[PDB]
RNA sequence: GUGAUCGGGUAGGCGGGCGUGCCGAUGGGGCGGAAGCCGGGCCGUGAGGUCCGGUGGACCCGUCGGUAUUGCGGAUCCUGCC
RNA sequence: CUUGGAUCACGGGGCAGGGAGUUCACCCGAGCGGCGAGGUUAAGGGGGUCAACCCCGAAGCCGCAGGGAAACCGACAGGUCCGCAGCCCGUAGGGCGAGGGACGGGGUGUGAAAGCGCCCGGAGUCGCUCGGGUGAGACCCGAAGCCGGUCGAUCUAGCCCGG
RNA sequence: GCCCCGGCGAGGCGCAGGCAGCCGUCGAACCGGGGAUGCCCGAAUGGGACCUCCCGCGGCUUGCCGCACUCCCAGUCGGGAGGGGGAACGCGGGGAAUUGAAACAUCUUAGUACCCGCAGGAAAAGAAAGCAAAAGCGAUGCCGUUAGUAGGGGCGACCGAAAGCGGCACAGGGCAAACUGAACCCCGGGCCGAAAGGUUCGGGGGAUGUGGUGUUGUAGGGCCCGCGGAGGAGCCCUGGGGGCGAAGCCGAAGUCCGCUGGAACGCGGCGCCGGAGAGGGUGAAAGCCCCGUAGGCGUAAGCCCCCGAGCUCCUGCGGUGUCCCUGAGUACCGUCGGUCGGAUAUCCGGCGGGAAGCUGGGAGGCAUCGGCUCCCAACCCUAAAUACGUCCCGAGACCGAUAGCGAACUAGUACCGUGAGGGAAAGCUGAAAAGCACCCCGGGAGGGGGGUGAAAAGAGCCUGAAGCCAGGCGGCGAUAGGAGGGUGCG
């Protein structure tokens, strides 16, 4: 079947800016997310505080093309950029002392990309 | 929300709709007899698929108790005592008194403690059932279980 | 009358197979002015020896003097009003009182009087 | 159709947002020129107006009597047999007032062509995008800000 | 930009478009002549659209989104007319 | 239709109008959207500018623990490796490496037991649309016949009464 | 089509546009309410029907009443009931086959189609000899779930619940017996009373029991004892007020100036109302010409509520017992047939056996023993929430005359069949008939001229397509060979 595309505008605006930026700077991570943030709908990433917990480290910056839900325990600080957030993982990312934050802040802070990991 | 046109649009103009042939969708033959019909016990039309993909479709296996007679438990995990920590403790299933703290069998009413879990704090449980191994985790965390 | 319906079919039927006591009242025209500021009334049902003036139609501008209503057609004649057929003999046109003005009441009934001191 | 709650929620609240925008007001076809500021917002004392010919002047003063107008002129006959069922003159839409309480503006505004009058606490999608096109005119009144101040939704 | 290594097609599967009736919106036309009918010009691979002249005498179209008793050359098809 | 139609194979005098994959209930999947270890309300109730609109209502169903005919018992929020994307060092290559693959450990049934089977390291649910399967007349037309209850001996067969 | 009471307020005499005439202002037609008359057949009924027509018997003065069958109360007279009809919904009985299982026989189709009987505006059910399980609920009935579950089945195809939980709606009363013993009911006539009701006379029944008391569960009631003596909740309308309630009534604002046009409801300009910009009509597209609309008034008889109104029919609380009472071919057991999810454990019926009966008896998913828990059958009544729509109001992403109901129309009509039964087609002049005066030809239907009209739109009537036919124009045309076409040049 014809897979269309996101129906939010302002994910294909995101789309369209990540590839353009990665073309402005030079870098493959931005144009890398924008092919994931286009994946079928049935398919996109769901990524737990355990996860990001078990595979993260103090100080670490994560991105997560989809969306972060509340299920476990969050012992130390991070940034996490995201789409969707549940208010669970607000709170808890919150406390701990971390942020919770969007693509286009982290592209605001950061243009390479340098740091940063994904976890789909 | 994506709102897509159904296929007998297109195939206006098709002169079969997809069947083939000019004698295939006519009856019952055309689908080898109506329902389950042809499954193995009296005859063999689907048996190949029965033994295929529906065994144990066919026959009798065991017996089943009575619902007067059944009860059935309620079972809780030390990792939900754990990340529930705040809210049994905001209302109710946990007594801080005379030490320690005091964790209680009674959030929905229940039998068994299971040990899938680590445990971090140390409580005293008072159940009517406690497991082997969530007793030796209980007991390092630094708890103790009284039975009751 | 009571007629509340937003339905154009219960509209014309009660139209066309209306009682004979409600027809007068469909058969309602307009008075002058120099009649309102004396009676205080704006319209009243058409009556034979009434005056008439024709504010609408080729005759427009003709006054004259009503000899006939007929409800069952919802029409009225005018002295005055006529054509001529082929033969050359003389034969009213009939008028609709929404296109007539009266400019001379007929009053000599108690009932028209109570009319007007009923809705004035 | 069945729709979940968060969702219809989730709309009416982007419609609000809408209805708070210049541009797509303008694009939905009502006449701005004159409009003071978009979003109209105006005391509680517009609830207790019970006459339309004092509602026409206090329209005329904020700058929405054009687009009542237009909405007067765009009202047409419809082509079709619905003109048998009845269900003619096809009639286009005016501005919406958003009321905390009904104290008279209903009976004051009801019968300008186009208008709508609604409270707060039943607040519709269909009352802010007719025909699925979002960005109607809309006059607020404070106890209706300080009400959605508390519903948020 | 690339295609010496793309350009036939029954059963069948997939993609995009033309046309018909009603609704919610938006923008327009009409007794200085609407729909329909006849003969012609232009665009269009095409399904089809639009204009000119005539006849006719009151209603009709476009874009956005929804809905459907939604498209005929055949059934020793049905009805009516020749 | 047929391996095979200009066929001495079937349908075919002309015009206009009508004329054939629908609806429900369950199941499998997808294209989007909302919430998210939870998701969702039904009957119904209250309010209103009264078939549109707004608020309440989680009873129940699915999910979070599985194995076993049953009694009954009751688990890894990461121990090791290989490694795609992407990141770091650089100038080819080398390092960490989510998701993915392979080991190891555990629960239970079976067995003296070892070993084998299912299962365990947190993603589901609620909706709109579409494709399909099963059942209902189930894309449209066509039987011979089977069953039930009423009508008929002005035809024709037979019998009686009177000619 | 006749009469009376009210409303409306001038014309009227059905679909149905004619000639001639009558009715009405002493209030019509029309609308609402109430009365009169009301042929024959038909349940059809005094007795009979080869033709919806005939034949009679008593009693009173041509006119009248009465006289079916089966039943109750009476009984020599009389007084009463039933019978037939009704779309769908309702209670009770009888009961197939096609079909599916890719054949078929048990199963399925199906307790279905159809048949027989009985009721109503709703019917039916309904007040635990129940549900359940260490806790408890508290009559029936309906919705949503429980659940395609428990469970049935050539264990195949397939069939298929309940309790509970969440809600709608809520309501409980009476007999039989024990103990008393005519203290009682009905009909007809008479006197009080406005009436609801009370008091006398004569008859019918009732000792084979009319009336009173009494009604249930770790028991209830009676008899005995003591003490106490709130049936007073309801019936009626001579009364005094209120609300609801017919036909109906009131209801704002432009017919302003120019142009087109046969006609403004149009195009330009200038104004007005609005608790009314819903809808329709009027010579074209109308908030302001008319009906209406938003919003207010008005109503008979009848129904109800507050009060005042006079008027009824038996009795509570507690003790104490070697007193009495508490529904029989019934509970139950075996067997046969049917039916159910009901399985060794559903419900109905026939046959053969058959109890206890308050120191009693039943249920608890095979039988039996013990324990515990729950209840008292074999007699009766009962609203509300529910189902339907031969009907009404009101609406519509429904059809728009080969559609939509079979019927937009003198349609279940014409017509067909011995009959049971079957079953069509058929809408539209124009704003106004102004529906073609008159002349010539024709036996005539008619043709030709003239006239009306904004336009023949001419009743064989809005628009008026194709196939078909005639004529006029253009091209080819009597030495000529392919499915009626394609490519190129003339």
């Amino acid at each position: 079947v014809k897979r269309t595309g996101p129906t939010d505008i302002n994910l294909r605006r995101l789309i369209r800016t990540l590839r353009k930026k990665s073309n402005e700077e030079g870098v493959k991570i931005w144009k890398d997310i924008a092919w994931r943030l286009e994946r079928p709908r049935r398919q996109r990433a769901e990524v737990n505080i355990s996860k990001i917990n078990r595979y993260t480290k103090e100080g670490d910056v994560v991105i997560v093309p989809g969306s972060v839900l509340g299920a476990g325990r969050l012992e130390h600080k991070v940034v996490v950029a995201a789409w969707k957030f549940s208010e669970a993982a607000r709170r808890k990312i919150i406390e701990a002392g971390g942020e919770a934050i969007s693509i286009e802040e982290l592209m605001e802070r950061n243009p390479k990309g340098s740091g940063v990991i994904i976890m789909e | 929300m994506i709102r897509r046109r159904k296929k007998v649009r297109k195939l206006r103009g098709s002169h079969t709709h997809g069947w083939g042939c000019k004698k295939k969708h006519r009856g019952g033959g055309s689908k080898g007899g109506r329902g389950m019909a042809g499954t193995g016990k009296r005859k063999d039309q689907k048996w190949t698929w029965t033994i295929k993909y529906a065994p144990d479709r066919l026959g009798k296996r065991g017996f089943h108790r009575p619902k007067a007679v059944q009860y059935i438990p309620k079972v809780i995990n030390l990792n939900d005592i754990d990340e529930n920590f705040e809210l049994f403790k905001d209302a109710g299933i946990i007594y801080e008194e005379d030490g320690k703290l005091v964790f209680d069998a009674t959030a929905l009413g229940v039998d068994k403690i299971l040990g899938t879990g680590k445990l971090t704090r140390a409580l005293v449980v008072k159940a009517y059932y406690v497991t082997p191994k969530a007793e030796e985790k209980i007991k390092a965390a630094g708890g103790e279980v009284l039975l009751a | 009358m009571k007629l509340d319906m937003k339905q154009p079919r219960k509209q014309r039927k009660f139209l066309y197979n209306a009682p004979l006591h409600l027809r007068g009242k469909i058969m309602s025209a307009p008075l002058s002015k120099e009649l309102r500021e004396k009676y205080g009334v704006r319209n009243l049902p058409i009556r034979v020896g009434d005056k008439v003036k024709v504010m609408r139609g080729d005759f427009k501008g003709v006054e004259g003097k009503v000899v006939e209503v007929d409800l069952r057609r919802y029409r009225i004649h005018v002295e005055g009003v006529t054509h001529k057929k082929t033969d050359g003999t003389e034969v009213f046109y009939p008028l609709h009182p929404s296109n007539v003005m009266i400019v001379e009441l007929n009053l000599e009934d108690e009932k028209r009087e109570k009319i007007i001191e009923r809705r004035a | 159709e069945d729709i979940n709650k968060k969702e219809r929620r989730l709309a009416i609240m982007s419609a609000i947002a809408a209805t708070a925008n210049y541009d797509l007001v303008r694009a939905r076809g009502h006449v701005v020129d004159n409009v003071v500021q978009i979003p109209l917002v105006v005391t509680d004392d517009l609830q207790k107006v019970f006459k339309t010919a004092q509602t026409r002047e206090i329209f005329k003063k904020l700058g929405v009597w054009d687009d009542i107008e237009r909405a007067k002129k765009n009202t047409k006959i419809r082509a079709g047999k619905g003109k048998m069922r009845g269900r003619r003159y096809k009639k286009a839409k005016g501005p919406l007032i958003v009321v905390a309480k009904n104290e008279g503006i209903v009976q004051g505004a009801r019968n300008h062509p186009g208008v709508d009058v609604v409270t707060v606490d039943n607040l519709g999608v269909e009352y802010l995008a007719p025909g699925t096109h979002p960005g109607r005119l809309t006059i607020w009144t404070k106890g209706a800000i300080e009400r959605l101040r508390e519903i948020y939704g």
